[PDB]
Parts: C-alpha cells; structure tokens; sequence
RNA sequence: AGCUGCUCCCUAGCAUGCUACUACCG
RNA sequence: GCGGUAGUAGCAUGCUAGGGAGCAG
C-alpha cells in the first residue's frame, strides 16, 4: 500500500514541513506544517484502513469458491461410481429363470427371500464340524431347497483346498474346521 | 509376581501376532485361549505353566526370531 | 398385537421386501415396492413409476441402499453356524475377523511399582484388560439373537401404561425441522454399506 | 462420585496405539485421567488416595523429561509458562465445586 | 526484549523527563518530553510485543515438529523394541521352567509342537548333537521344562527308527544327527 | 467402522465489552 | 478544562469455527 492517491499528498505535506523545518521561521510554521501533516492523517488512516478490509474480504471470497468447486467435482465422481456399480450388478441378473418366476406372479410382486432360493446358479455351505458334514452334504451330490447340487471345490478356514477323501472321522482333528463347500445347480 | 506374568503375557501375544501367526487359524485359536486364561487366573501356579506352553509356540518357529543375540543383547 | 400372534403360523420366506421389475431407459432393474411386516401387515408404496428416463442423485442413492439388487445377484447361502435365517453371499469367500491384544506402557508400570503398588494382598489390583478374539467371534456374537422370541401382550394393561408413560414426557416440545437446522457432530464417521466404498458422511452431506 | 481404581490404573498401563506408550507425546491423557481420579483423595482407604498422588507425580516427571530434551538434543530453553498448575491439587479440586467454568 | 532499536529513543525520552521533573521549570516545556515521549512508548511497546509472542510461536512450532518426528519414528521400529522388551521381562521373571526351555533353545534343542500340560499327550523335541543328549536323556526318562517325560521312540533324520541303546559315544558319527525324540509326560 | 451426552487442552476469527496513548472539532 | 468522534497498543468475558485427547450409556 504505497501507490495510493494520498501517499503523494502526505509525502508533499511532510516534505513542505521538512522545508520549513530547514527554514524554521514562525509559530505558524509549527502550527501549519504540523497541520499539513495533521490533515494527511485521515488519508493515511481511512485510505490505508479501508484498503485493509476489502482485501481480507476478497481473500475470504476466493477461498470459499475454491471450496465450492472441489465439492462440486467430488459429487460427479461419486455419481459415476454408483452408476457403474448398479449397471455392473445388472449383468449377472437378467436371466430367464427370473422372468419365469416373475411372470407366474399374479400382480408382478414377489418376496425377495425366494429369488436366490429359486434362481441362483451356485450354492455355498459353511460346516462347523464333521457330524454336521455327515448329515448335510456327504457324497458328491446332495439335495437342498427342492433341487440337486453337484460339488466343486472344498476349502477350509485358511482358504486352502481340501480333497473329499481327507474329510473322515479320524482325520477330522487335522483340519481347520469351518469348511466351505461350493456346489453348482444340476440340470 | 502375578502382575509380572500378566504383563509379560500381553507382550508375548503382541510379538506372536506381528510374526504373522494368525495366518494359521487353529494355532491362533490356541494362542488366544492361553492368553485369555492367563489374564483371568487367580492362582500363580496355573499362570506359569500356561506361560510355559505359550512361549513354546514362539520357540517352535525356528528361523524367525534369532534367539541368541536377543538373549545376549543384554538380557535373557 | 393380534398380528404378532397370527404371524407365527405362516412361512418365514413370506416376510420382507416385495420386489418388482422396472425399466430405466429400456434396461430392466429389480427394486422394492413394498413390505410385508410381521406386525403391521402388507404395505404398498405410493410413488412407483415404470419406464423412467434418467436417475437423479437422489434416486441413485435410494437404489444403492436397497438390498434388492445386492441379494438378487449373489449366491445362495446355507450357513450352519447359526439358527438365524441366511439370505445370500455377496462374494466368493467368507471373511474371518479377529481382535488384537493391547499395548504395554512399561514406563508407567515401572514408575508405579517404584512407589509401592501391586504388592501381595493389596486392595487395588489389575482386572481391566484388552482381551483378544479369534476368527469365529463375529458370527458367535450375532447368534445371540436366538433370545428374541415372539411375545404377545396384555393389551388392556398396555393401553393404560402408555398413557401414564406419556404423562412422564409432557415438559418437552418437538416436531419437524428443515435441512439447514440440523446439527452433526463429527462428520468424519462411516456411512455404512454400500456407501463406505466411496467416502465418509462428509462426502454425502456435501454432495 | 468416584470410580473403581483398577479402571484408572488399567487406562494407565494398557493402550490401543503404540504412540500412546510414550508419555511425553501427549501428557493431556494423564491430565484428563487425573481429573477423573480426584475424589479418591477423600477415601478412608489409604491405598485409594495414592492413585491421585501417583498421577500428579507422573505428570511432573513427564513435563521435566520433555523439557530436558530441547536443551540437549537441540538448544531450546523452554520456560515454565504456568504449566506448574497441572501437578498441584487446586486445578483439579476446582472441578467439583459449584460455580462453573465449562 | 531490550536489544531493539527504539529502546534507545525511549530511554532518551524517559531520562530527559527525569531531568525535567528533577528541575521542575515549566508545564508544557516539560510536556515536551511527554509529547516527545508518549511517542517512544508508541514505538517501543508497538515493537516489543510482536517479537515477544513470536518467540513463543517459534518454540511451539519446533515442539510440534519434534513430536511429529518422534511419533513417526516410534512406529517404524515396533518389531525390535517389542522383542527386546519381551526378553528383558522374561529375564526378570526368573522362573526355573522358562529358563530351562530358553537355555535349551539357545543351544539348539527346540520343540516341534506346543508343550502339553495333561499327564497324557505327546511331546516331540529335536536333539542336534550327542552333548546335549547327555544332559537331558539318561535311561528312558527325559528332563525338560522342569518335568520328567518317559521316552517312547527315537527316529533319525532319515525318518527311520533308531533303538535307544544305540545312541552312545562311539556310534554318534553314524546317524544323521538331528534326531527327534517322542515322549509322554510322567 | 455406530448413535448420544459431558469435560480438558491448542489455534483462528467475529462482533461486543472494559481499559490505556495520539489527533480533530465543539 | 471537559464532551463527542476518528485512529494505535495492551487486557478480559461470551460466541463461532477447526484440531487433539478422556470418561459414561
Ligand atoms: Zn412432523
């Protein structure tokens, strides 16, 4: 703040006061060129104190709209994320089993709990111990929920592949023992 | 002397945890049970045998902590 | 109260959301349009429109929170660790979450023992700790909902208890407020499935 | 009101982050835990008042050891800018007397 | 903060007014020192303030930097501090059984499974040389973890049985040495 | 990885309020 | 000699915002 209109005015007032101080003539020398200086008081008070408020408010505004631009970009980002997720899960879904059960409904509505139960292609079973294994999915095919399933792969709690011969009553204490069975719907 | 065994058990399970032992589920289950039963003991003759069996786990995993310089750094 | 008694007779696959097929610019969805409650009966939505053109931010937000399309596109599940009803598996493998031990501040313990604490027979001793847990901790804790049973009430007694209980709440005042009047402490907490894949509560209160 | 002493001592010895096992990095944790433990000073059991006194002594030790680091590892002379109120009982006694300052 | 420029001006003004009150001549010629002086305190307290709180601002910035550095260098060294701590604590516990197994492990004899506590149940221990075989195994009784275990079977590094009385001095250079004893608790 | 409530510490800002110094007019 | 206003410095009380931590259900 030096290029203001009143820097020159206070400069010339104090310069004339300097000229008269090098002169030093009268009592009006003191009175005047302390009042040439005492007029250039409001200049350098308001012109250098209202210039000290507009700039702070300008900085406030600039920071605020920076914030708003960033918040406007993140919205578009999350919009794209949600859309991609929905359209991706859409393409494991539009089969003919779904339309078959939906068109058998009298008004269009069905319970949600019977859609994986009747249209899913893959089943996952979690077994706590061997006694439960014997009564649920022993063999290589079993029946659950009015259908026939065919086993592919068995893993354990460490995600390591077990073979169906190892699962026995005397080898049972050597296995990490939630086992997870994966089966496919038989046709 | 019970306080010392409990604090030492806490530090022991931290070391075992950061040596990647929870990648074996049965071993981790056994370690957790021993730790939790030391922290509840009311008799300082059970806590020490449970600590013996819990430190045997770290001593089994040969080639993962070098027992010699640790015991010779200063303290055993 | 009567619905609670009569609903124990019907199959448990008949309760929950009711789904329907709608088209969004010619591509079929599956969304919820109602609900079958065990206590309140059948409820149907009032603003349902097949064949819409686009989706706003708000409609995407509503369709993403729906369990309809998450469960309609996963595998069937038969979990034998619980007696609760299992619906679907949203991935190809099960997750086993543990809990870690605490950290020992040895400096404070040494300082406290040099001042006479933790002596034999003292009245102050250590009984609060960080207990560790193994992989089967979450499902075994979820299985405590087997203590919730269907309970029918003495209705004429309850209809009087409620009036007295209401008399206990007379000095306060409430009602609805607008969106520019609500207050949130700590906008840096989780938003909760499926929304914790993309940000915190700040993201959704700002967008 | 006063708490169970084991709760306060356990909050002293066991923490959920490794950074909190160095006292000079926070100190405010112990100031807060000492606010919670002040009313044990009035108990008839003598092993209950010692908890509050132990906390005050530890706070003083931590302040001294933090300030005696900037004079050796670096050459910074810290001035005790009225930080001596934390290891005296008046600051804590004031929290249970009816004339607020919340 | 006294090494500042306007200190000289303020001191000059105050000494002049001390002379004026020690002379006591006028009221406004002495107010000279005060029209002259209140300017001194308008340019010394206006400059002995900003740097006085700057002195504290700097110290608080450097304490913050030091704390962040120490915090970030504490969590880059967890798995050395933890093991050093564990072994000092185990040394000061001073238990007989723990010292037994730790010294054995230091010289070579380690187990292969968790040490059982029931009077039943099996223990397998690796024995790497004859010398460490002398101290522990004599007869068919094993001494480990301050207890006694009864030997049941010894096999070599070749995974084939070796009878117990075979293990002795002369035949020691004949077996692939890291054997495995198998004992049950007495 | 939640919802609430209370309390301590640090920095920024706003107005307010008190108080001190200088100038101008009346 | 006083009042009013305009500036500059130091001090408190209250409100807001941000960050760090502690306890309780
Ligand atoms: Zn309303």
């Amino acid at each position: 703040f030096s290029s203001l209109p009143s820097y020159a005015a206070f400069a010339t007032a104090q310069e004339a006061y300097e000229q008269a101080v090098a002169n030093g003539d009268s009592e009006v020398v003191l009175k005047k060129l302390k009042k040439s200086l005492n007029v250039a008081k409001s200049e350098f008070d308001r012109d250098a104190a209202m210039q000290r408020k507009l700039e702070k408010m300008a900085d406030q505004a600039m920071t605020q709209m920076y914030k708003q631009a960033r918040s406007e970009d993140k919205r578009a980002k999350v919009t794209s994320a949600m859309q991609t997720m929905l359209f991706t899960m859409l393409r494991k879904l539009d089969n003919d089993a779904l339309n078959n059960i939906i068109n058998n409904a009298r008004d269009g509505c069905v319970p949600l709990n019977i859609i994986p139960l009747t249209t899913a292609a893959k089943l996952m079973v979690v077994i706590p111990d061997y006694n439960t294994y014997k009564n649920t999915c022993d063999g290589t095919t079993f029946t659950y929920a009015s259908a026939l399933w065919e086993i592919q792969q068995v893993v354990d709690a460490d995600s390591k592949i077990v073979q169906l011969s190892e699962i026995s009553m005397d080898n049972s204490p050597n296995l990490a023992w939630p086992l997870i069975v994966t089966a496919l719907r038989a046709n | 002397k019970m306080s010392d065994v409990k604090c030492t058990s806490v530090v022991l399970l931290s070391v075992l945890q950061q040596l990647r032992v929870e990648s074996s589920s049965k071993l981790w289950a056994q370690c957790v049970q021993l730790h939790n039963d030391i922290l509840l003991a009311k008799d300082t003759t059970e806590a020490f045998e449970k600590m013996v069996s819990l430190l045997s786990v770290l001593l089994s995993m040969q080639g993962a902590v070098d027992i010699n310089k640790l015991c010779e750094e200063m303290l055993d | 109260n009567f619905n609670v008694l009569f609903s124990t007779v019907f199959p448990p696959t008949s309760f929950g959301p009711l789904v329907r097929k709608i088209f969004v610019d010619g591509v079929p969805f599956v969304v919820s349009t109602g609900y079958h409650f065990r206590e309140l009966g059948v409820v149907h939505n009032q603003d349902v429109n097949l064949h819409s053109s686009r989706l706003s931010f708000k409609e995407l937000l509503v369709y993403a929170a729906d369990p309809a399309m998450h469960a309609a596109s996963g595998n069937l599940l038969l979990d034998k660790r619980t007696t609760c009803f299992s619906v679907a598996a949203l991935t190809n493998n099960v997750a086993f979450q543990t809990v870690k031990p605490g950290n020992f501040n040895k400096d404070f313990y040494d300082f406290a023992v040099s001042k006479g604490f933790f002596k034999e027979g003292s009245s102050v001793e250590l009984k609060h700790f960080f207990f560790a847990q193994d992989g089967n901790a979450a499902i075994s804790d979820y299985d405590y909902y087997r203590y919730n049973l269907p309970t029918m009430c003495d209705i004429r007694q309850l209809l009087f208890v409620v009036e007295v209980v209401d008399k206990y709440f007379d000095c306060y005042d409430g009602g609805c407020i607008n969106a520019n009047q609500v207050i949130v402490n700590n906008l840096d907490k989780s938003a909760g499935f499926p929304f914790n894949k993309w940000g915190k509560a700040r993201l959704y209160y700002d967008s | 009101p006063y708490p169970d002493p084991s709760r306060i001592l356990g909050a002293g010895c066991f923490v959920d982050d490794i950074v909190k096992t160095d006292g000079t990095l926070m100190i405010e944790r112990f100031v807060s835990l000492a606010i919670d433990a002040y009313p044990l000073t009035k108990h008839p059991n003598q092993e209950y008042a010692d908890v509050f006194h132990l906390y005050l002594q530890y706070i003083r030790k931590l302040h001294d050891e933090l300030t005696g680091h900037m004079l050796d590892m670096y050459s910074v002379m810290l001035t005790n800018d009225n930080t001596s109120r934390y290891w005296e009982p008046e600051f804590y006694e004031a929290m249970y007397t009816p004339h607020t300052v919340l």
